[PDB]
This record gives C-alpha cells, structure tokens and sequence, in this order.
C-alpha cells in the first residue's frame, strides 16, 4: 500500500513517514509541522482524527493543546490540569517544550 | 510559544485540505 500523504498528494515509502493507524495514510512531518520522533514514528492519529485524552473528542483545535514530541491531546477546559485560560506560550511534555 | 502547537498543525491543515 503506497499510503500516499494523507494531506500534501505524493507517493512515500512506510518506514521513515508518520502512519496514521486509524486513517491507514501515513504523511510528512512537513506538512502536519510534526517533529521527527520515534514516539510518532510509529504511528500517532493524524490533527484528522485526534481526540482529546480526557473526553475522547476532536475539536477546538485553537483551544486543544498537542505535544510535540508524543502525541497527546489536551483540552483548555478539561486538560489533566484545567486552565481558565488559553497559555500564551508552550503548553507540552518537557522534552515536547523544547 | 504561542498556540501555534495544534492550533497551526490542524488549522493549517484544514488549509492545505480544504484547498
Ligand atoms: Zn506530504
Ligand atoms: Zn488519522
Ligand atoms: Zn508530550
Ligand atoms: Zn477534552
């Protein structure tokens, strides 16, 4: 299965590309802007279908915060620790800060 | 830095997509 990227149009090997195990489509880090990591070499749910680690649910994209080196989902209003605001800087792991 | 965390990767997205 050639898994083309999911959003960006081009053929790529299964290997060195973030496969999507729920889509099935793999993609460059480029074009979602991930970083390269063994964590989401694997596989971590392309933005297309993440859920949030709290209530299971897509959305609120400005308003969800995404690690950059694991693949986790954080809710501004249901997050592990609730924020009553959205964080101006970086909210992630601290390997994902920097 | 900013929320350009998943605000930028699927916003962007949505972009690159919906184009
Ligand atoms: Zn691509
Ligand atoms: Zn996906
Ligand atoms: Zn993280
Ligand atoms: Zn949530």
């Amino acid at each position: 299965g050639s898994a083309r990227c999911a959003v960006c149009e081009g053929p790529g090997e299964l290997c060195d590309l973030f496969f999507c195990t729920s889509c099935g489509h793999h993609y460059h880090g480029a074009c979602l802007d991930t970083a390269l990591t063994a964590r989401k070499r694997a596989g971590w749910q392309c933005p297309e279908c993440k859920v949030c680690q709290a209530c299971r649910k897509p959305g609120n994209d400005s308003k969800m915060l995404v690690c950059e080196t694991c693949d986790k989902g954080y809710h501004t209003f249901c997050l592990k620790p609730p924020m009553e605001e959205l964080p101006a800087h970086s909210w992630k792991c601290k390997a994902c800060r920097v | 830095t900013g929320a350009r965390t998943l605000a930028d990767i699927k916003a962007k997205a949505q972009l690159v997509k919906a184009q």
